[PDB]
C-alpha cells in the first residue's frame, strides 16, 4: 500500500522544558536577549516554521498541528456565540416578532456608565444590536430554544478541547510522517468526498430533517414554543407528511428513480420566500443534495491504492503544448515538496472565495430574515471583502516566499515557471500600460465630471443626463438573466435572484430586494474596481516575479525575502525586496476594497434598501446614486458627509461605541504615518538621547533599547494604517445602518 | 516654405503669434466663451448669512 | 551634459536626476565648483536684489490689478456691504453658470473677492482713488 | 494646524454670535470634528452640485485639490 | 465664585442638565415592566445619576456658563478656597504612586546587574525578589531622599557620550 | 565615482571583499594585524555604494567607509 | 606564470532560450560585459538575469550589461559549483578589458604585489571638521 497511515511514535516530549527558555526554536534567538530587537524576532519568528528547521517532516508536523489549534481556537469561537446566542441574548423574543426586535447578543457591565451600550434593541432586554447574523442562521437551523444554543454551546467547548488534544497527539505522541502528507491523491479524494461532498449531504439531511418543517410552521405561523421538537420531526413520519404530503411514501421514490414525487421540499423555485426575505429552504435543501452528489463523484478522481483515478503527475505532464516548451512538468514536485507554493494557491481562491460569498449573499439572501436586517446585510458584505483581501494579498506574499526559499532552478527548466519568469518584463510592462490606462480612462472620468461640475457645464459631464457611458455588457447580462426562465432554464419558477429584474420582496415593510438598475456612474464605478484590482496584481506579481533578481538587484535572492534593502547605492534601493511588495500592495488592497464596500453601502442604500409603503417606495438616501456618483465631490457630499451624521452625533446613545471608535481610527491611522514616513536612524539616536538620560540615573535596561528595524517599522506601520484605516469604516458603517436601517 | 529647424521655429511662433492674438477678439466664439458675451441677469449679492 | 553649470560633477551624471539636482542645489552656493568666498558673498548680495526686485514687482502687481480690475473707488464709499475684489477672471474654460456666479461685488464680469485684505491697509494709510493706485504701482514698478 | 483650527473655531463662535457653542464643545474631540469640520464645511463642499453651482465652486474644487496632492504625498 | 465660576450647588444649569439626563433616563424607562431588570437596571443608573450629582455638589465643585464641574489646578486659589481635593490632593497621590513603580522598577533592575547574565532576568522575573522589592518600596520617598543626598542616585560622567 | 576610503582600524579579516557585489575591494599585505593583511580599493570607478562592505566590518566604527560622491552609469547600476 | 587572458567569442554560450531580462541598447553604444568559466559536467545554473540555464562541458560564454550581474553569476558558479571563471568588458569598438581576477588571484587572498589603494593611515574617528575642507574647488568629503 504507497498510501498508508505512517507516524512516528513519541517524536517530542511533552514537557514544559523549552517554555523556560523563549527563542528556543531558532539558532539566532536561543541565546538570550542582548537588544529590545531580540523580542520583536521572537514573535516575527515564531510561525516561519520553514526557517526554524530544515527538514521538511518537521516543518509537516509543526503546521498539521497548529491548523488543530487554528481550529480548536475556531471552535471556541463559535461556541462563544452560541453561548453568547443562549445565555445573553434576545434569540427567544426575536423570532415571534423578527422585524421589529432587533437582534443583540452582546450585553456589557454596568460599571462606568458603559451600560449605555444596552440599548432599547426590543424584546424586554437591553444590549449591543449585533451585526453578525447569527440569529438567522439559528432561524435557519430552525434552533427556536436557548435551550438548543446552550448545548451546541457545550457542544463547542468539547470539541475545541477535542482539536487541542489532537494537534497534542498528532505532534507530540503520534506524529506523521513525511511521505503521509505527499499523499494528494488520498488527501483530494478525502476531501472533496468526506468533508465537501459527506458535509453538505449531512447538513442537507439537516435541511430535510429538521430546518424544513420548523421553518415550514414559522412562515405559516406558529409560536415557537408550540413547533414539535426536531426530534419528533424524526420519529414521527405522520407529522412529516402533515407539511411536505411525500414523507408518506418514504424513501421508495428515491430507490425507485421517482425523484419527481420529491418535489414538495426538493425545489427548484428561485428568487426568494416572500414571507421572510430568504432564500426558499427547500431550494437550498436540493442544492446542498446535489451539491453532496457531486463532490462525492468528484471525491471518486484520484489514483490512491487501486489502479482506477488519475494521478496528478500524469495529469499535468501531459498538458504540455507547442508555445510553452515543457509544459506543466514540474509543477507537481513542487507542490508537494513546499508549503507555500500551497498556500500561495490555496489563499488565492480562499480569498477570492470569500468576494464570491459576500457578492452572492446580498443579492440571494440564504436566511430568513436577512436581506431586512440592513445591518446584518451591510456587515457580512462588508467583512467578506476583506477577509478575502487579505487572503489575496497572503497568495503574493507567499508565493514570493515560494520563489525565494523553496524555488529550484533546476528542476524548472523551460516549464511554465521558468518561462513566466523570462518574459517578466513583459508581464509587468503590459500590467503597467493597463494599469496607467485604467487610471487615466476611469479616474480622469471623475476628475472631468468634478471640473464640469464646478465649471458650471453638467451638459458635459459624464452622466446619464449628459456624455452617457452606459454599461451596455452588464445591462444585456441582466436582460437575459431575468428572462432565463423563459427558456434557458424552463424548470425555474422564477429568476436566480432578483438584481436581475422582476418586482421587489416586502417584509415587514421595508424592501428585502428590488432590481438594480445600473448606469452611468455604475460605469465609472466598476472600472475604478477594475483599475485598482490591476494595480494591486501589479505589484504584487511583481514582488513574485522579481523576488529573485532583477536589472536592479542580480543577487536579491540571497539576500532572502524579508530583507529592508540593499543600501543607498545604485540610486537607492528602498523596498526592493519581495516583502516590500506585499507591504506596498496592503494599501491598494485597502484602496481597493474600500471603493468596493462604498460602491455597495450607497448603491443598496440608494437604489435597493429603503423602506416600502405601496405609494412610491422611498429609499434610504433618496435615490441619489446616479445622479451624484459622477463626481468626487458627490461622494464627498452625499456620501462620506451626509452619512457620517449618524456616528459624529451618537452620543448619549448605544451608538456612541461607534462614535468613539470613529475617532479612535482616525487616531490609529493617522498614528500609523509615525511609522510609514519616518525611519529607523532618526529613532535610534533619539533612543540614545533617553538611554543617555536613563544611564544618569542608573535605570540603564539590560535588554538595550533598540529602535524597531527597517522592515518592522513598516510592518508597525501598515499594521496601524489598516487598523485605523478598517475601524473608521467599520464603524461609520455600523453606526448608520443600525439607526437608518 | 520652411524646410530647416530655425524655419520652422519661426513658423511655429508665428501661427502661435496669428491665433493668439485674433483669439482675444475675432476667435472668441460666441457658444465657447461665456466670458465673452454682455452682462447677463443678476449676481452681485452678499457672500450670504450674515456679514 | 551642459546645465548643470555649477557642479560638473551633475554634469558627468548621464541620468535624469541631473535635471533634479540642477534645480535644486543651485541656490547652494557654498558648493558650487570654483566657488570661492568672495565669490560666495557676491551672489548672495546679488540674489538679495532678486528677491526685493520681485517683491516690489509682487507689490506692483497687487496695486495694478485692484485699480484695473478692483472696485476701490466703489468700496471707500461703502467698507462693510461691498466685497473688495482682487483680480478679475478670464478662464475660457469657463461655462455660463460659472460666469454669472462669480460675478459679484457690484462689478462687470467675473470677479475674485479679494481675501488678502489689501484694500484695508491701502485705505488707512490714504489711499483713496484708483488714480492714486496706478501711481503706486507705476512708482514699485519703477524701484523693482 | 492647531493653532489655526482654535483661532479659526473660537472666532467663528465669536462672530455668530453662539459663542457658549464653542466652550461647550471645545473641552472634547468629538466637538472639534462634529461642529467644527463637519458642521462648517456645509456650504464648501456644495460649491458645486447637480443642483447647480455658486460663488464657493472654487474654494470647492480646491478643497479636492488640496485633498488629491496630500494623498499624492503620501 | 473664583475666576467668573459658581458653586454648581448654586447654578442653575448645572441643575438643568441634572434634570436633562434624567428626563432621558426616564423615557427609557417607560418601555419596560416595573419588575422587568432592563427597569430595574435603568432606575440603578438614575440612583448612580442622582448620587453623582449630589456628590458633586457636595464637594462644592464649581460651576461655571455651561453648568459643568470646573476644576481649579492652582495651590493658594485652592487651599484658601477649599478645593485641594480637585487637583492639589491627587496631584500627590499620583506622585505618591508614580515614583513608587519608577523605584520598584529601579531597585529591580539594580539588584539584576549583579548576576551571570542580567538580560535573562528581564524575560524571566524574579517573582520572589521583584515581589520582595514591591512590598518594601513603600517608603520610597524616604529611601530615595537619602539616596539623593549621597551622590550614589545620579551617576557620573561614566555616562556614554559622542563628541563633546 | 563613489568615494571609498578605508581606515586603519582595518584587521584584515576580508569579509568586505567577500561582500562587495562589485569588486571594488581586495586585500593588500600589510604589517598592522595578525592577518598580515589590509584592503584596498582600486576599482571605485565601478563602485555603486550599496554599503554592503560597511555592514560586514566587525570593527567598531567601521573600518571600510564609504561616500556617496557622483554618480556615473556604472555607480547608478544601470544595464541601459 | 600568470598574466592576462585573452577570449575567443568561438565559445559556446550555455544553452539557454532567451529571456528579456537580457542585454539593452546600451551595450550597443557603451558597454557590455562577458563572461567565461570552464564547466567540469552539464548541469543547471540560475540566470541573474532570471530564469534558468543550462552550462556545458567546456568553455561557457554569456554576456550581460552589468559588473554585478557578471559578479552576481560567479558568485553561484564559485561558491555552489567550484569553478573558477573571469568576466571581461567589451566596448563597441571591438576593445575588451580585463576585470575579475584583475592580478589572478581572487581578491579575498593576499596576492603580495597588488597595491594599495585608497587607504588612510589614520583612523576614521580623527577626519578633520568639514570647516577645514570647505571651499576645495568642488564639495568635498573631509575624509578626502
Ligand atoms: C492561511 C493563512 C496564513 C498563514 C498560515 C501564514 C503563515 C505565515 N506567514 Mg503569512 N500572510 C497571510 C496569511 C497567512 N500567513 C496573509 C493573509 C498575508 C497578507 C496580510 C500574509 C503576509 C505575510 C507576510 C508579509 C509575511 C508572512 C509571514 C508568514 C510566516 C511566519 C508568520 C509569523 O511567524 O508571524 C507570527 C505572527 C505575528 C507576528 C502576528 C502579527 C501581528 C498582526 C500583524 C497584528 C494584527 C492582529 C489583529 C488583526 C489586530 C487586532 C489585535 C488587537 C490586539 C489590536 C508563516 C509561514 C512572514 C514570513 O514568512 O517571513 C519570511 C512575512 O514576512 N505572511
Ligand atoms: C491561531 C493561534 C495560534 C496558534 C495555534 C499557535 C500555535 C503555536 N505557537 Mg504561537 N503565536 C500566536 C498564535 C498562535 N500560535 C501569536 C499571536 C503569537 C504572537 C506573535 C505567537 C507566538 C508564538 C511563539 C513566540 C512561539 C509560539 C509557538 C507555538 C507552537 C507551540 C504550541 C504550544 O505550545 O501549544 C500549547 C499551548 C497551549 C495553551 C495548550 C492549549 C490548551 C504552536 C505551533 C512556539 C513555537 O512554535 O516554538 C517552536 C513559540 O516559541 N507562538
Ligand atoms: C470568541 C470568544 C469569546 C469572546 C470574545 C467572549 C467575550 C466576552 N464574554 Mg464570553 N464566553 C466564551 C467565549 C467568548 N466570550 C465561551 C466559549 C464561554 C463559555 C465558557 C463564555 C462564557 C462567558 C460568560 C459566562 C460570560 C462571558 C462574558 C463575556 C464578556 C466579558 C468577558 C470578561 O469580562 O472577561 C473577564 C476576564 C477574565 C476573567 C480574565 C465578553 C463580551 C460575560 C458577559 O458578557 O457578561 C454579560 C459573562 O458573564 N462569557
Ligand atoms: C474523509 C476524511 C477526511 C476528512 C473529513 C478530513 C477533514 C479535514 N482535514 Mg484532512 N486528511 C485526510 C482525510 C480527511 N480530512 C487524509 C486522508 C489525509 C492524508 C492525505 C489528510 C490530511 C490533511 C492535512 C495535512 C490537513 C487536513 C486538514 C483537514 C481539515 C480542513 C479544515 C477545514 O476546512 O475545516 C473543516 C472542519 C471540520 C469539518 C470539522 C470537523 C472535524 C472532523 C471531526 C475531523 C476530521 C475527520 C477526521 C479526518 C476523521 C478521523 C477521526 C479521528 C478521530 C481519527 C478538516 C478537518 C487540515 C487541517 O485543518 O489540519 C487539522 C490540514 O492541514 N487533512
Ligand atoms: C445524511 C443525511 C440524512 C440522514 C441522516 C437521514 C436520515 C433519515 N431519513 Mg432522510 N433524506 C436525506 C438525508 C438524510 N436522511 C436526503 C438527502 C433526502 C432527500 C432524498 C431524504 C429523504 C427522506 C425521506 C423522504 C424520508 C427520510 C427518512 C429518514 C429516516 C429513516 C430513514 C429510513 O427509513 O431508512 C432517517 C432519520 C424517512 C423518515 O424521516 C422522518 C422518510 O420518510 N429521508
Ligand atoms: C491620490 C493619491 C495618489 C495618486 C494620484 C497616485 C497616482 C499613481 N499611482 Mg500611487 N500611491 C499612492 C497615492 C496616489 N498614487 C499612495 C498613497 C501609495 C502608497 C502605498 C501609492 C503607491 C503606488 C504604487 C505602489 C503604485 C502606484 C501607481 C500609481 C500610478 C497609477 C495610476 C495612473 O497611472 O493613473 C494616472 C494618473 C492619475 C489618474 C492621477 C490624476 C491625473 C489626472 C487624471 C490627469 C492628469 C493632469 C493633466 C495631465 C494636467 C496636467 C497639468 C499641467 C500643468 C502639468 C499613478 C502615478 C502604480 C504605478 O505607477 O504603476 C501603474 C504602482 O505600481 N502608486
Ligand atoms: C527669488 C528668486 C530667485 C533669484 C533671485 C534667483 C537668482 C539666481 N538663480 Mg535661480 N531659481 C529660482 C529663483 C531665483 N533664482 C527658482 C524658483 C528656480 C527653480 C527651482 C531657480 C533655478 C535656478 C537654476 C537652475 C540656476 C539658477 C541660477 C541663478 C543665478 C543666476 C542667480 C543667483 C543659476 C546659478 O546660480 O548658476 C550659477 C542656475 O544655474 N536658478
Ligand atoms: C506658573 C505658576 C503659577 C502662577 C502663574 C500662579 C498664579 C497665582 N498664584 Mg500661585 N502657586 C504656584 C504656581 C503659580 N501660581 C505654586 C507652584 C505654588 C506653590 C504650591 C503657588 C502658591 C500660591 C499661594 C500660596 C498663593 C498663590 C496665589 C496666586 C495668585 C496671585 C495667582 C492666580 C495667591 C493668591 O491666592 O492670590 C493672592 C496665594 O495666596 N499661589
Ligand atoms: C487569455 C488569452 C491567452 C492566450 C492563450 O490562448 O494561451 C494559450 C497559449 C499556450 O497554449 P499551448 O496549447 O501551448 O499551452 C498548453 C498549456 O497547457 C500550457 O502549456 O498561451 C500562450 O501562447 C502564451 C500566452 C501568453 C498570452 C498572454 C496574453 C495576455
Ligand atoms: C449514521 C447512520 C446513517 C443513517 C442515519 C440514521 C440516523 C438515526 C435516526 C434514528 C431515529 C429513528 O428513525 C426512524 O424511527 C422510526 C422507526 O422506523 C420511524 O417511524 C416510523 O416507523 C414506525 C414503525 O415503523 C411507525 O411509527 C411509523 O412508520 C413511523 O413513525 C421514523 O420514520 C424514522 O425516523
Ligand atoms: C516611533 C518609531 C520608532 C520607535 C518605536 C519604539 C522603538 C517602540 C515603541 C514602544 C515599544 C512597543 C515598547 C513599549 C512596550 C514594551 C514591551 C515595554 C513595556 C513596559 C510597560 C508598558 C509594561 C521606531 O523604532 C521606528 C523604526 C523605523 C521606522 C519608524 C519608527 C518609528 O516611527
Amino acid at each position: 500500500k504507497k498510501v498508508k497511515i505512517a507516524v512516528d511514535r513519541n517524536p517530542v516530549e511533552t514537557s514544559f522544558e523549552k517554555w523556560a527558555k523563549p527563542g528556543h526554536f531558532s539558532r539566532t534567538l536561543s541565546k538570550g536577549p542582548n537588544t529590545t530587537t531580540w523580542i520583536w524576532n521572537l514573535h516575527a519568528d515564531a510561525h516561519d516554521f520553514d526557517s526554524h528547521t530544515s527538514d521538511l517532516e518537521e516543518i509537516s508536523r509543526k503546521v498539521f498541528s497548529a491548523h488543530f489549534g487554528q481550529l480548536g481556537i475556531i471552535f471556541i469561537w463559535l461556541s462563544g456565540m452560541y453561548f453568547h446566542g443562549a445565555r445573553f441574548s434576545n434569540y427567544e423574543a426575536w423570532l415571534s416578532d423578527p422585524t421589529h426586535i432587533k437582534p443583540s447578543a452582546q450585553v456589557v457591565w454596568p460599571i462606568v456608565g458603559q451600560e449605555i451600550l444596552n440599548g432599547d434593541v426590543g424584546g424586554g432586554f437591553q444590549g449591543i444590536q449585533i451585526t453578525s447574523g447569527f440569529f438567522q442562521l439559528w432561524r435557519a437551523s430552525g434552533i427556536t430554544s436557548e435551550l438548543q444554543l446552550y448545548t451546541t454551546a457545550i457542544g463547542g467547548l468539547v470539541m475545541a478541547a477535542a482539536m487541542f488534544f489532537a494537534g497534542w497527539f498528532h505532534y507530540h505522541k503520534a506524529a506523521p510522517k513525511l511521505e503521509w502528507f505527499q499523499n494528494v491523491e488520498s488527501m483530494l479524494n478525502h476531501h472533496l468526498g468526506g468533508l465537501l461532498g459527506l458535509g453538505s449531504l449531512a447538513w442537507a439531511g439537516h435541511q430535510i430533517h429538521v430546518s424544513l418543517p420548523v421553518n415550514k410552521l414559522l412562515d405559516a405561523g406558529v409560536d415557537p414554543k408550540e413547533i414539535p421538537l426536531p426530534h419528533d420531526l424524526l420519529l414521527n413520519r405522520a407529522i412529516m407528511a402533515d407539511l411536505y404530503p411525500s414523507f408518506a411514501k418514504g424513501i421508495a421514490p428515491f430507490f425507485t428513480l421517482n425523484w419527481s414525487e420529491y418535489s414538495d421540499f426538493l425545489t427548484f423555485k428561485g428568487g426568494l420566500n416572500p414571507v421572510t426575505g430568504g432564500l426558499w429552504l427547500s431550494d437550498t435543501a436540493h442544492h446542498h443534495v446535489a451539491i453532496a452528489v457531486l463532490f462525492l463523484v468528484a471525491g471518486h478522481m484520484y489514483r490512491t491504492n487501486w489502479g482506477i483515478g488519475h494521478s496528478m503527475k500524469e495529469i499535468l505532464e501531459a498538458h504540455r503544448g507547442p508555445f510553452t516548451g515543457e509544459g506543466h512538468v514540474g509543477l507537481y514536485e513542487i507542490l508537494t515538496t513546499s508549503w507555500h507554493a500551497q498556500l500561495a494557491i490555496n489563499l488565492a481562491l480562499f480569498g477570492s472565495l470569500s468576494i464570491i460569498v459576500a457578492h452572492h449573499m446580498y443579492a440571494m439572501p440564504p436566511y430568513p430574515y436577512l436581506a431586512t436586517d440592513y445591518g446584518t446585510q451591510l456587515s457580512l458584505f462588508t467583512h467578506h471583502t476583506w477577509i478575502g483581501g487579505f487572503c489575496i494579498v497572503g497568495a503574493g506574499a507567499h508565493a514570493a516566499i515560494f520563489m525565494v526559499r523553496d524555488y529550484d532552478p533546476t528542476n524548472n527548466y523551460n516549464n511554465l515557471l521558468d518561462r513566466v519568469i523570462r518574459h517578466r518584463d513583459a508581464i509587468i510592462s503590459h500590467l503597467n500600460w493597463v494599469c496607467i490606462f485604467l487610471g487615466f480612462h476611469s479616474f480622469g472620468l471623475y476628475i472631468h465630471n468634478d471640473t464640469m461640475s464646478a465649471l458650471g457645464r453638467p451638459q458635459d459631464m459624464f452622466s446619464d443626463t449628459a456624455i452617457q457611458l452606459q454599461p451596455v455588457f452588464a445591462q444585456w447580462i441582466q436582460n437575459t438573466h431575468f428572462l432565463a426562465p423563459q427558456l434557458t432554464a424552463p424548470n425555474a419558477l422564477a429568476a436566480t435572484s432578483l438584481t436581475w429584474g422582476g418586482d421587489l420582496v416586502a417584509v415587514g415593510g421595508k424592501v428585502a430586494m428590488m432590481p438594480i438598475s445600473l448606469g452611468t456612474s455604475d460605469f465609472m464605478v466598476h472600472h475604478i474596481h477594475a483599475f485598482t484590482i490591476h494595480v494591486t496584481v501589479l505589484i504584487l506579481l511583481k514582488g513574485v516575479l522579481f523576488a529573485r533578481s532583477s536589472r536592479l538587484i542580480p543577487d536579491k535572492a540571497n539576500l532572502g525575502f524579508r530583507f529592508p534593502c540593499d543600501g543607498p547605492g545604485r540610486g537607492g534601493t528602498c523596498q526592493v525586496s519581495a516583502w516590500d511588495h506585499v507591504f506596498l500592495g496592503l494599501f491598494w488592497m485597502y484602496n481597493s476594497l474600500s471603493i468596493v464596500i462604498f460602491h455597495f453601502s450607497w448603491k443598496m442604500q440608494s437604489d435597493v434598501w429603503g423602506t416600502v409603503t405601496a405609494s412610491g417606495v422611498s429609499h434610504i438616501t433618496g435615490g441619489n446614486f446616479a445622479q451624484s456618483a459622477n463626481t468626487i465631490n458627490g461622494w464627498l457630499r452625499d456620501f462620506l458627509w451626509a452619512q457620517s451624521s449618524q456616528v459624529i452625533q451618537s452620543y448619549g446613545s448605544a451608538l456612541s461605541a461607534y462614535g468613539l471608535i470613529f475617532l479612535g481610527a482616525h487616531f490609529v491611522w493617522a498614528f500609523s504615518l509615525m511609522f510609514l514616513f519616518s525611519g529607523r536612524g532618526y529613532w535610534q539616536e533619539l533612543i540614545e538621547s533617553i538611554v543617555w538620560a536613563h544611564n544618569k540615573l542608573k535605570v540603564a535596561p539590560a535588554i538595550q533599547p533598540r529602535a524597531l528595524s527597517i522592515t518592522q517599522g513598516r510592518a508597525v506601520g501598515v499594521a496601524h494604517y489598516l487598523l485605523g484605516g478598517i475601524a473608521t469604516t467599520w464603524s461609520f458603517f455600523l453606526a448608520r445602518i443600525i439607526s437608518v436601517g | 516654405i520652411i524646410s530647416r529647424r530655425e524655419s520652422l521655429r519661426a513658423l511655429v511662433a508665428l501661427s502661435g503669434i496669428a491665433a493668439i492674438v485674433t483669439y482675444g477678439l475675432k476667435g472668441a466664439k460666441d457658444a465657447d466663451l461665456p466670458i465673452t458675451k454682455g452682462p447677463q441677469t443678476t449676481g452681485e449679492n452678499g457672500k450670504g448669512g450674515s456679514v | 551634459k551642459l546645465f548643470p553649470k555649477f557642479s560638473q560633477g551633475l554634469a558627468q551624471d548621464p541620468t535624469t536626476r541631473r535635471i533634479w539636482y540642477g534645480l535644486a542645489m543651485a541656490h547652494d552656493f557654498e558648493s558650487h565648483d570654483g566657488m570661492t568666498e568672495e565669490n560666495l558673498y557676491q551672489k548672495i548680495f546679488a540674489s538679495h536684489f532678486g528677491q526685493l526686485s520681485i517683491i516690489f514687482l509682487w507689490t506692483s502687481g497687487n496695486l495694478f490689478h485692484v485699480a484695473w480690475q478692483g472696485n476701490f473707488e466703489q468700496w471707500v464709499t461703502d467698507p462693510v456691504h461691498i466685497r473688495p475684489i482682487a483680480h478679475a477672471i478670464w478662464d475660457p474654460h469657463f461655462g455660463q453658470p460659472a460666469v454669472e456666479a462669480f460675478t459679484r461685488g457690484g462689478a462687470s464680469g467675473p470677479v475674485n473677492i479679494s481675501t488678502s485684505g489689501v484694500y484695508q491697509w491701502w485705505y488707512t494709510i490714504g489711499m483713496r482713488t484708483n488714480q492714486d493706485l496706478y501711481v503706486g504701482s507705476v512708482f514699485l514698478a519703477l524701484v523693482s | 494646524g492647531w493653532v489655526t483650527f482654535y483661532w479659526h473655531w473660537k472666532h467663528l463662535t465669536l462672530w455668530q454670535g453662539n459663542v457658549a457653542q464653542f466652550d461647550e464643545s471645545s473641552t472634547y474631540l468629538m466637538g472639534w470634528l462634529r461642529d467644527y469640520l463637519w458642521l462648517n464645511s456645509s456650504q464648501l463642499i456644495n460649491g458645486y452640485n447637480p443642483f447647480g453651482m455658486n460663488s464657493l465652486s472654487v474654494w470647492a474644487w480646491t478643497f479636492l485639490f488640496g485633498h488629491l496632492i496630500y494623498a499624492t504625498g503620501f | 465664585d473664583i475666576a467668573g465660576l459658581t458653586p454648581c450647588s448654586e447654578s442653575k444649569a448645572y441643575a438643568k442638565l441634572e434634570k436633562k439626563e434624567l428626563k432621558t433616563l426616564e423615557k427609557r424607562l417607560k418601555q419596560y415592566e416595573a419588575d422587568s431588570a432592563p427597569a430595574v437596571a435603568l432606575k440603578a443608573t438614575m440612583e448612580r445619576t442622582k448620587a453623582r450629582f449630589a456628590n458633586y455638589a457636595k464637594a462644592g465643585l464649581l460651576c461655571g456658563n455651561d453648568g459643568l464641574p470646573h476644576l481649579i489646578a492652582d495651590p493658594g486659589l485652592a487651599l484658601k478656597y477649599g478645593h485641594a481635593g480637585e487637583v492639589f490632593i491627587p496631584t500627590f497621590g499620583f506622585l505618591y504612586v508614580a515614583g513608587y513603580i519608577g523605584y520598584v522598577g529601579r531597585q529591580y533592575l539594580i539588584a539584576v546587574k549583579g548576576e551571570a547574565k542580567p538580560t535573562d532576568k528581564e524575560i524571566i522575573i524574579d517573582v520572589p525578589l521583584a515581589t520582595k522589592l514591591a512590598w518594601q518600596g513603600a517608603g520610597w520617598p524616604l529611601a530615595a531622599v537619602q539616596e539623593l543626598q549621597r551622590g550614589t542616585l545620579l551617576e557620573k560622567e561614566e555616562n556614554i557620550t559622542v563628541s563633546p | 565615482a563613489h568615494i571609498v576610503k578605508i581606515y586603519d582600524t582595518c584587521i584584515g579579516c576580508t569579509q568586505c571583499v567577500r561582500a562587495c557585489p562589485l569588486d571594488v575591494l581586495e586585500m593588500v599585505p600589510w604589517d598592522g594585524c595578525k592577518a598580515s593583511q589590509m584592503a584596498s580599493a582600486p576599482r571605485t570607478e565601478d563602485c555603486v555604494g550599496c554599503k554592503r562592505c560597511e555592514t560586514a566590518c566587525p570593527t567598531d566604527f567601521l573600518s571600510v567607509r564609504v561616500y556617496l560622491g557622483s554618480e556615473s552609469t556604472r555607480s547608478m547600476g544601470l544595464s541601459y | 606564470a600568470w598574466t592576462v587572458p585573452t577570449l575567443n567569442p568561438d565559445t559556446p554560450s550555455p544553452i539557454f532560450g532567451g529571456s528579456t531580462g537580457g542585454l539593452l541598447r546600451k551595450a550597443q553604444t557603451e558597454e557590455f560585459y562577458v563572461i567565461t568559466w570552464e564547466a567540469k559536467k552539464e548541469q543547471i545554473f540560475e540566470m541573474p538575469t532570471g530564469g534558468a540555464a543550462i552550462m556545458r562541458q567546456g568553455p561557457n560564454l554569456l554576456k550581460f550589461g552589468k559588473k554585478e550581474q557578471c559578479l552576481a553569476l560567479t558568485t553561484q558558479l564559485r561558491n555552489k559549483f567550484k569553478l573558477t571563471p573571469c568576466f571581461y568588458r567589451v566596448f563597441p569598438d571591438g576593445k575588451v578589458q580585463y576585470l575579475h581576477p584583475a592580478d589572478g588571484v581572487y581578491p579575498e587572498k593576499v596576492n603580495a604585489g597588488r597595491v594599495g589603494a585608497n587607504q588612510n593611515m589614520r583612523r576614521i574617528g580623527q577626519n578633520v571638521n568639514p570647516i577645514k575642507v570647505k571651499f576645495s574647488g568642488r564639495m568635498m568629503s573631509p575624509a578626502e
